[PDB]
């Protein structure tokens, strides 16, 4: 409609277009169908049908790959179309059975390609679905029927009434009616970081993907989707792959090799005793055979290669996340890039924020300093003096914000509602707690007595308001931090109810018996005072510094939020696994060293820097005015906690570490920090947590992970994971190996000795399906276990093969390879079942060789549950149900192995054995899991 | 009566050099309609003409090819009339069983066939103690059926003790004698107990070391 050509103001035209247009916000308002700010019907047809014809939704498809192309992309394999050829000519030129070879490998070759396909689709899929979540986690609120609820973001349609706070993110282009000191930067959009302030009379313009910086409000929404000033522009527009993918190629090249010296040895021989031994001419009779023997000996050696070559490696990474994710929300560890999924398992520091992440965020009192007495306890109403109570409920209702209430309990037994300023609330249930209430007093109290409020500013650092209510006087209530009223207060009010003498003599005993006990406490202080104003012919109250003084102070309260139960144990386990947690916060240097100590950050006796940032800035700054490394180098290492801190400062902090050479290994830091300012703190380090209970969303919008409920804790399951990963990996990449060995050894060796191998070509392409896709999502997909945390971080420089796992492959691989070898030259006496070997060509499939295939595949199966210990574990079987995949696929492929070998003869060169046999193949393969056991006693650091 | 003379008998050896076989028809009074040959009374193929002396051109000799030929003369008013050329060589054993496994309590065949001319006789030996001994029919399980190219040898209800071993067919005939061989064996009823009892155990001390780990 018009309303795409009614943004772009950028200034004070659009507000004349719409004066032009309808006159004012209400017209357009009216005209919109749409309730005003009061409310909005909501009714479900209308809003639907507002959203189909009036509005647009936030639904960007990005056309996800289906079945087809998928195994189109899987059939494009240059191996598979060699092997493709090689069978149709042995196929076609049969005829000048045989044909059951070429038609096996036909339908060999096409079922793998579909089992690819369809892994790489299921894949896709989990993916899809973690996406999904992602975006229903966003959240707007908003009001309709005059009440304020919050809505999926994806919902909001033209002509909801928006409301907007401080930090949030506008999700759609619309209107401003009221609010106050509303400024936003626009710089996603104009490039310029300056906070616009929006007001009804100059600029009523709110725009999508720009950041609310300070106020709040309401706003009309206008245009929504793809219509929004945003979306024109979408519109017209790791560390262990490379290791994977290096070990691939190398494995690939060795594969290829041997492929081809096991060809030319096939040919050289098969000439060299044909037509040099046994005197035959170049006869063009038997041409048609001879180069059918050629065509199987090019086989078994493509064969080879097909096995050889590992593929897909570098993508088992992928997978693991793609079954760990889905799981990670359920430790509250919501993760937006999955790159940070694995790079927080070698974070090796933390910082950390106070409020939320260590705290409960609520507000509760313990100790209070009222009538000169210090009371450890909540003291009863009995005890007090003359007028207190009233003077002092009064002040705390008056000065306080009206708006903020808080709720009745309501909570199923349990803690009422806090709902506001956290201290303020706390102030409200400490009254309520003295058997008083202040909603009689405030329903009485109209707010045209309040003719001067001070909201509490960063430069006051106090926050106060001044009614006029006595006769030729004035009456101001004041709250501050204890230490900036302090200077202000000249008059003490707890001697009997009245006024004393308030001197700097005195203030030194005051501030040493009041101030202290409750910071090493660690509780903040809160001050109110009170005084008269005369009533002067025009007092200055713009210079707040100077009118505000000579107060006198009602009472002392100490303010303080519980410290949660699980962080101290998740920071002992975090400083076990060798990862060091520093704090950064805002408060004063006494509260955060006395939360800190009770926290575990800091031992006792010990010699931990707690500087606060006035003192962090002017060392590194000891130049003539610019920050180095290599100040820098000498206050971190030691740095535990910081106080008074700004962002810059923690941004600061972590540039310095995080790029630092003092130390022999490169640091990756996590950083946890939530605000509007927090951005390119968060954006610098390597994986940035946030809040997501209490969080600015242009904090969440910058963040990796985010914890949907704050608490400490997640973030050590965050590193649990990151481990668990790489040993996912490492685990499965042993299992491979293993086959991969014996596999070309008995391929070499076999075409050696004799003119072909044990396993044909369906045999060997059933055992790399076995032994790349079904172990993968076997193996790479288990469950971690919690002493992952208990070994320090790996370095970045780790070789991908460690000693145990070379260790564990050479031992299996030699008991393989001596049984295999055993069974193919001697197990023709001890089954009494004659001998398959120098079989000539379209021989009818022997027991020799169908014994050898079963025994090789029961082998491999028994041998990848001994796989699933790295370190070393003799208990094999140790957590085994907790993973229903692996066993799942286990069971599966020996059933499907059974139906093989006992069905299916000729196609998969197999021949029907007895329970005799098969009793013998399983008493191999538990064989296998024994010599397993016994190869762990083998010290490998000798 | 016609008169047919025909050519003489021929042995075939290794020689590569093809054989002709002759008849000539020399004396006939009726009005003749054609003339063809047979093998083991068997038409040839592509051999009727109205050949007056026929000739029948064998490139390449080989024992499967001796046979007792006749040039059947079939006239208009007059009974055909055969007679006969015998062509031999000696026998060659053309396919056997190469194995023989059945487990105790079932039924057992062998058999040896063969191609030649005499249709040889069939003798049925055990090797035992590095010799050739002939087999005694003793209980009766054993049934031996001759047949002019085929021969085979059953036993029944086979034992443990005795029926293991190798069997040899000998086929001899006037030009030669052709011999081969056949291996039986027979599988014990609790042969599969003992891998049984060896996963028992396997598991048995995996069991205990597990256990002693913990
Ligand atoms: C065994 O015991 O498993 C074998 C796999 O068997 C087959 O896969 C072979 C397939 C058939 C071949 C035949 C027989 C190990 O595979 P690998 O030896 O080929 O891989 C190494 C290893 O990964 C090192 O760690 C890397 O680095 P570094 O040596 O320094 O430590 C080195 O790279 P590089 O030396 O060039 O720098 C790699 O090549
Ligand atoms: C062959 O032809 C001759 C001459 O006509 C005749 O006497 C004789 O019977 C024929 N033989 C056949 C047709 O078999
Ligand atoms: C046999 O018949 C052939 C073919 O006609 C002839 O050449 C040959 O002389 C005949 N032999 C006798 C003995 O009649
Ligand atoms: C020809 O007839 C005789 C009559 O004694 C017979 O023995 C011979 O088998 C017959 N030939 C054929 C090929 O049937
Ligand atoms: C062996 O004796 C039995 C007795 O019934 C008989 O059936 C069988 O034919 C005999 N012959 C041979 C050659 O073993
Ligand atoms: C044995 O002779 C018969 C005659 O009817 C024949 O059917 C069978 O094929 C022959 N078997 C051979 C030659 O192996
Ligand atoms: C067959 O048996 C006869 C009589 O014992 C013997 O002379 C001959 O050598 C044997 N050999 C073959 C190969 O048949």
């Amino acid at each position: 409609e018009e309303l795409r050509s009614l943004m772009e103001l950028r200034g004070t035209e659009a507000v004349v277009k719409i004066k032009e247009t309808y006159g004012d916000t209400e017209a357009i308002c009216r005209r919109l169908k749409t309730s005003p700010v009061e409310g909005l019907p909501g009714t479900a047809p209308d809003l639907e049908k507002r959203k189909q014809i009036f509005g647009q939704n936030f639904i960007p498809p990005k056309k996800p790959k289906t079945f087809l192309q998928l195994v189109w992309e899987a059939l494009q394999d240059v191996t598979l179309i060699i092997l493709e050829i090689a069978a149709i000519i042995s196929l076609g030129l049969s005829f000048y059975a045989g044909w059951i070879e070429g038609a096996a490998i036909l339908l060999s070759v096409i079922c793998v390609v579909l089992v690819t396909a369809f892994n790489d689709w299921s894949k896709e899929k989990q993916f899809r679905g973690l996406q999904s979540r992602i975006e229903q986690e966003q959240k707007f609120t908003v009001v309709r029927a005059g009440q304020v609820v919050q809505i999926p973001v994806a919902e909001i349609v033209v002509g909801d009434i928006a409301q907007i706070k401080y930090g949030d993110l506008l999700p759609a282009d619309g209107l401003f009616i009221q609010g106050n000191d509303l400024k936003i930067d626009e710089s996603s959009l104009t490039g310029e970081s300056d906070q616009v302030r929006k007001s009804v009379d100059k600029d009523p313009m709110l725009l999508s993907g720009t950041h609310v910086m300070e106020g709040s409000g309401r706003m009309v929404v206008t245009a929504v989707g793809v219509n929004s000033q945003t979306g024109i522009i979408f519109t017209l527009l790791s560390v262990l792959q490379g290791k994977l993918t290096k070990l691939a190629v190398q494995i690939g090249k060795a594969g290829l090799v041997m492929s081809a010296i096991t060809v030319i040895i096939l040919v050289l021989y098969f000439t060299v005793d044909t037509f040099v031994v046994n005197k035959k001419p170049w006869l063009t009779e038997c041409t048609p055979v001879y180069v059918q023997y050629f065509v199987k000996f090019f086989i078994i050696g493509v064969t080879v290669l097909v096995v050889a070559v590992p593929e897909g490696l570098p993508l088992a990474v992928t997978i693991s996340l793609a079954y760990s994710v889905k799981k990670m929300m359920k430790d509250n560890n919501l993760v937006r890039h999955l790159d940070a999924c694995e790079t927080m398992g070698n974070a090796t520091a933390i910082c950390s924020d106070k409020t939320g992440t260590l705290t409960t965020n609520r507000m509760t009192v313990v100790q209070a300093y009222v009538g000169d007495v210090h009371y450890k306890e909540i003291p009863d109403p009995s005890s007090i003096n003359a007028k207190t109570l009233e003077l002092l409920v009064n002040a705390i209702a008056i000065n306080s914000a009206y708006t903020t209430k808080i709720l009745p309990p309501e909570k199923e037994g349990a803690l009422p509602r806090q709902v506001g300023n956290k201290t303020e609330c706390g102030l409200l249930g400490f009254v309520l707690d003295l058997r008083q209430d202040y909603e009689p007093v405030r329903s009485q109290m109209p707010e045209e007595k309040l003719y001067k409020v001070y909201t509490f500013n960063s430069v006051r650092k106090s926050m106060s308001t001044v009614i006029k209510m006595p006769d030729e006087s004035f009456r101001m209530y004041s709250k501050g931090a204890s230490e900036i009223v302090l200077k202000k207060c000249c008059k003490i009010l707890s001697g009997a109810g009245e006024a004393r003498v308030f001197r700097p003599r005195d203030r030194d005993e005051m501030v040493k018996k009041v101030i202290e006990p409750m910071a090493c406490d660690g509780l903040r202080t809160i001050c109110v005072a009170y005084r008269d104003f005369p009533s002067s012919p025009e007092p200055d109250w713009d210079n707040e510094n100077d009118i505000l003084n000579e107060l006198t102070c009602i009472c002392v309260v100490g303010i303080e939020d519980p410290v949660r139960p699980e962080v101290p144990e998740a920071i002992r386990k975090c400083q076990r696994a060798g990862i060091t947690v520093r704090m950064v916060t805002g408060d004063n240097i006494n509260t955060a060293r006395a939360i800190a100590i009770k926290c575990g950050i800091i031992h006792p006796g010990e010699d931990f820097l707690c500087l606060e940032g006035k003192e962090f800035n002017r060392r590194i700054r000891n130049e003539k005015g610019e920050i180095e490394q290599e100040r820098i180098d000498k206050i971190w290492p030691k740095l535990r906690v910081l106080a008074r801190s700004s962002p810059t400062d923690k941004h600061t902090l972590v540039k310095g570490i995080i790029d630092s050479t003092h130390t022999e290994q490169r640091q990756v830091v996590a950083v946890t920090g939530d605000g509007t300012n927090d951005g390119p703190a968060l954006k610098k380090a390597d994986v940035g947590f946030a809040m997501g209970i209490a969080g600015t969303d242009v904090a969440k919008e910058a963040s990796d992970i985010i914890l949907t409920d704050d608490n400490f804790s997640s973030i050590v399951k965050a590193v649990m994971w990151g481990r668990n990963v790489y040993d996912s990996i490492s685990k499965f990449l042993q299992f491979q190996l293993t086959v991969n060995v014996v596999a070309v050894i008995v391929a070499f060796t076999g075409a050696c000795i004799t003119q072909d191998s044990p396993l044909k070509a369906v045999q060997m392409l059933w055992v790399n399906l076995i032994m790349d896709t079904f172990a993968s999502l076997a193996l790479a997909t288990e469950p971690p276990t919690e002493t992952l945390l208990l070994r320090k971080p790996y370095g970045r420089n780790k070789p991908l093969i460690s000693r145990t796992m070379m260790k564990n492959i050479l031992g299996h691989a030699v008991y393989q390879l001596t049984l295999i070898f055993t069974l193919l030259f001697v197990g023709e006496k001890m089954f009494q079942i004659d001998s398959g070997r120098n079989a000539p060509l379209h021989s009818p499939p022997s027991e020799h060789y169908t014994i050898i295939f079963n025994t090789f595949v029961m082998m491999q199966l028994f041998n990848e549950i001994n796989a699933r210990k790295i370190h070393g574990e003799r208990n094999v079987f140790d957590g085994i149900f907790r993973n229903p995949i692996f066993c799942t696929i286990v069971l599966g492929t020996f059933a499907i192995q059974i139906v093989i070998v006992q069905f299916g003869g000729k196609p998969f060169s197999c021949s029907p054995l007895q329970l005799d046999q098969w009793m013998w193949c399983i008493f191999i393969g538990l064989g296998e899991l024994v010599w397993g056991q016994v190869i762990a006693t083998i010290p490998t650091s000798r | 009566k016609p008169r047919i003379v025909t050519s003489e008998e021929v042995i075939i050896r290794e020689s590569l050099l093809p054989v002709t076989l002759q008849c000539n028809l020399t004396s006939s009074s009726h009005t003749l309609m054609y003339s063809y040959w047979t093998r083991n009374g068997v038409e040839l193929t592509a051999t009727r003409k109205n050949a007056s002396n026929m000739e029948y051109r064998i490139n390449k000799p080989r024992a499967e090819d001796s046979g007792e030929y006749h040039c059947v003369y079939h006239f208009v008013s007059a009974p055909k009339a055969n007679a006969t050329i015998e062509v031999k060589a000696a026998p060659d054993i053309t396919g056997h069983k190469r194995s023989e496994n059945k487990n105790e309590g079932q039924d057992a065949m062998m058999y040896c066939k063969s191609v030649g001319y005499p249709h040889p006789e069939w003798i049925w030996r055990k090797k035992e103690n590095g010799v050739f001994e002939e087999i005694s029919n003793s209980s009766g399980r054993f049934f031996i059926t001759n047949k002019e190219n085929y021969t085979e040898l059953s036993i029944v209800n086979l034992q443990i003790t005795e029926d293991p071993g190798e069997y040899e067919c000998n086929a001899t005939n006037s030009i030669g004698s052709a011999s081969v061989s056949t291996v039986l064996r027979v599988r014990s009823h609790l042969a599969p107990l003992w891998p049984f009892l060896g996963i028992l155990a396997e598991i048995i001390i995996l069991v205990v070391i597990i256990v002693v780990y913990e």
